[PDB]
RNA sequence: AUCGUGAUUAUUGGGUCUAAAGGGUCCGUAGCCGGUUUGGUCAGUCCUCCGGGAAAUCUGACAGCUCAACUGUUAGGCUUUCGGGGGAUACUGCCAGACUUGGAACCGGGAGAGGUAAGAGGUACUACAGGGGUAGGAGUGAAAUCUUGUAAUCCCUGUGGGACCACCUGUGGCGAAGGCGUCUUACCAGAACGGGUUCGACGGUGAGGGACGAAAGCUGGGGGCACGAACCGGAUUAGAUACCCGGGUAGUCCCAGCCGUAAACGAUGCUCGCUAGGUGUCAGGCAUGGCGCGACCGUGUCUGGUGCCGCAGGGAAGCCGUGAAGCGA
């Protein structure tokens, strides 16, 4: 095609804990915990974060 | 005279002139369409080789 | 295909080489783990056949057949007795299309070139004459001055003689020439 | 910094044309840079071009039927009446009825053929042949 | 292209995706991405990382396509902005900090370029900014005075 | 003389790697060049109108000088590139926003002989002293000066000294260039890479002007192991004010300033779009196979550098060739 499309992707993880129905972004510059109880859903690598607890299915 | 690849006129030297190798109609081809493999389509049949 | 796949996997057709080039990415399809990227034996079939339909339009003794390698040399000579066509396998003298007042004079109608890097010579002189060309290049060649590709392992002594068999069967049977070959006359000999 | 997407359309089409290919893209698109586009279509230099919109100023997927030799920008757009065309024809053009500049005027951007039947001139755009 | 004041062009874009509209896979709100924005305003959090916090841990792909509103429109529409762009306060803070420790290691010239490099950047900013209004007139950069981390 | 020749002044219409010619690099004002986009104006601009732009000379014809040039009529030219009205809104400049790609700002895991400041360290050298030992050591094409019987050379021990950072080291890296190689620490800066992060054209170039600017040199204070212009001595030679060899001052080093030049080179100024391929390696990211299926290493692939090869293209050629000397701005 002729269009860019957006090559990293979101994911649908859900809390090891709380079983918070959260959104994370894939690239994570940051640690993204968990909004609600204790929880680290997972750490800002350079690359890919890397996701320590359940992804319930990649989206877009 | 009017290659497939670019349409440029074979008045030089070194123009090659074949029928197709698919429905046998003639398709031409230049030297820089030729040197560079550019892909010709027939406007018959459609064939398409590099 | 008009040759399953299976007997293009077992004769080493499909092998081709670790390094590829980009105008050569249309006829491959899958990457092997090994390196040996496969070409499209489909594609390979097809350019085959669109050969031997453009290589039926002329008489055998009109063709010309070059090539360089010895495990191209031996089906090179049996296309040649084959079909009749002034075969150059072996070493090829830069002269021989050109130079009228040299031994091996010829004034063909269709060049056909076994491995076009090799046979370089034999492409610049049909572009300097100017006679369409039928190349069989492999995984690591480009198609300079080359009108009709054919994709094949010319680095395979069984896949170059299944290859002009295969050619050779093709073309004899759309010319109605008689075709008493098998491929074993084209395989070279163990 | 991109400061002249007309002439780099140009450019890029000569580019495309030098080398024979069919198809070429068209980095971002601008309305003269369409308007030049449809009056080249109908001069039939130029096959087709269709907008594709991508989130920005917008590309062009040109199909060239291959009947051009070169055409890149006028720069300066020089200011030209209807008595004046003639002498930017005998400087950029090849011959007479062959090859067209185009040109930007109130009434419409269009070649100066065209411009001078219109009995109105402007600025000069391009020229293609 | 390159760089302003070095030549080496880069491509490590942002590529956000064509979106027209709000996400339909989450359920999160416009007031409640905006309570987010001024909380963690009120935190002390710059609006680069405002919107990262919120694509991150919220899951939030764009706030002008939820809201209708980029973040500093937000922050004006609030009342919840600083009275300086935030580009400019943090070139002039980096320079501020670049001075402070040049006048201390007075050999340091490649760092007194990059003083300057970052100075000129200043400039651009105050430049464009009060050709758009957004600074006064008469406020000119002070590289000595009126460059502290609030100016009034 | 002057025009043309001569594109030998080049806006049209030239060159600037090697022929004269890219500024050492860079920051940057006036100038100049500038993204797509909605809305409004119409100043340059555009079509048109009206006041002008003396005749003369210019062009053509008619008329009349016998042809002719020439005089009159007449249709054009010049006079130009002014003042003022109406129409158009593409174009550019003006007005108010917006848009995300261009640049700007922030975050992430990594890379780097990037910079200053501090310290420690490596080995060799050298100074003196001590122990051993006793006829030469040094150097050369060959020699001699020099050095040694006041015990040198060589060896062992010990204590100080100043410069210098090897192999590792790469057709590696970082840096605006100059340039940067021991290690540790503190301070600072840029980059690429990742980024549904903040900003909204904030950008390029840039005469003047400003800072950086190798080495040599200069000024003041240190230091001086080594090296080493000058200087002196020994040879060489016709001569040797040189190459060689023996000494070795200034200097190289540091601290505080100055000068401001190099074959400061890629003999290629900088920015953008565009244009066949094959081919190392480096940073980051990303797939996968192995890996003590972990810290790690392989192949593929996108991006940005760093080299070689080369089609088309271009050049007078050597060549350049997505890292242009290709094609445009
Ligand atoms: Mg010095
Ligand atoms: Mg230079
Ligand atoms: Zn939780």
């Amino acid at each position: 095609d002729y269009t860019q499309r957006p090559k990293s992707r979101f994911l649908r993880v859900k809390c090891n804990d709380c079983e918070n129905e959260q959104i994370i972004f894939g690239s994570a510059s940051r640690k993204i915990t968990c909004v609600v109880c204790g929880r680290t859903l997972a750490e800002p690598t350079g690359g890919k974060s890397t996701i320590t607890t359940h992804i319930l299915e990649v989206l877009e | 005279e009017y290659c497939t690849s670019c349409g440029i006129r074979l008045v030089e030297k070194g123009y090659v002139k074949f029928p197709c190798p698919q429905c046998g109609a003639e398709i031409g081809r230049c030297i820089s369409c030729r040197q560079q493999g550019n892909v010709y389509t027939c406007p018959k049949c459609g064939f398409k080789a590099p | 295909s008009l040759v399953s796949i299976d007997e293009y996997l077992a004769a080493g057709v499909h092998i081709g080489t670790q390094q590829k080039t980009q105008d050569m990415m249309r006829f491959v399809y899958r990457v092997r783990t090994d390196g040996l990227y496969v070409l499209d034996i489909q594609s390979t079939d097809e350019r085959i056949r669109v050969a031997s339909k453009l290589l039926s339009h002329y008489d055998p003794a009109r063709i010309l057949v070059v090539s360089s390698r010895q495990y191209g040399q031996h089906p090179a000579r049996m296309f040649s007795r084959a079909l009749g066509t002034r075969a150059m396998l072996g070493r090829f003298i830069p002269g021989s299309l050109t130079n009228p007042q040299i031994h091996g004079f010829f004034e063909p109608d269709v060049i056909i070139v076994t491995d076009p890097a090799g046979d370089a010579q034999v492409l610049k002189e049909a572009s300097s004459i100017g006679v369409p060309v039928v190349a069989l290049c492999d995984t690591n060649n480009l198609t300079s001055n080359v009108d009709l590709v054919i994709p094949t392992n010319n680095k395979g002594r069984k896949a170059l003689s299944l290859v002009y068999w295969l050619l050779a069967r093709e073309v004899s049977r759309l010319n109605d020439t008689p075709f008493n070959y098998e491929l074993t006359d084209f395989e070279t000999p163990l | 910094v991109l400061l002249d997407p007309l002439a780099n359309a140009l450019s890029t089409i000569k580019n495309a044309e030098a080398i024979g290919k069919s198809s070429c893209v068209v980095r971002p698109a601008s309305k003269n840079i369409g308007n030049v586009l449809k009056v080249m279509q109908d001069l039939g230099y130029i096959g087709d071009f269709e907008f594709i919109d991508d989130g920005k100023a917008g590309i062009y997927s040109v199909t060239l039927v291959g009947r051009i030799n070169k055409c890149g920008a006028i720069k300066p757009r020089y200011s030209v009446g209807t008595a004046s065309f003639e002498r930017w024809e005998k400087q950029f053009l090849p011959a007479k009825n062959f090859g067209a500049l185009i040109v930007t005027t109130s009434s419409g951007v269009m070649s100066q053929y065209e411009a001078r039947d219109k009995k109105i001139g402007g600025q000069l755009l391009a020229y293609v042949y | 292209m390159a760089k302003m004041h070095t030549k080496r062009k880069g491509k490590s874009s942002s590529t956000r995706p064509i979106r027209t509209d709000p996400p339909e896979w989450c359920k999160i709100g416009a007031d409640e991405v905006t309570t987010i924005v001024l909380d963690l305003w009120k935190q002390g959090v710059s609006t680069a990382e405002i919107g990262m916090v919120l694509r991150d841990r919220y899951g939030v792909p764009d706030a002008k396509l939820i809201t209708g509103k980029k973040v500093t429109t937000i922050l004006k529409e609030n009342n919840v902005a600083p009275n300086i762009p935030e580009d400019l306060t943090n070139l002039i803070v980096k320079a501020l900090g670049l001075r402070k420790h040049l006048s201390v290691n007075k050999k340091d010239v490649h760092n007194k370029r990059s003083l300057n490099l970052t100075e000129s950047k200043i400039r651009r900013l105050v430049k464009y900014y009060k050709q758009e209004k957004v600074l006064p007139r008469d406020w000119f950069y002070k590289p000595e005075t009126a460059e502290m981390m609030i100016t009034r």
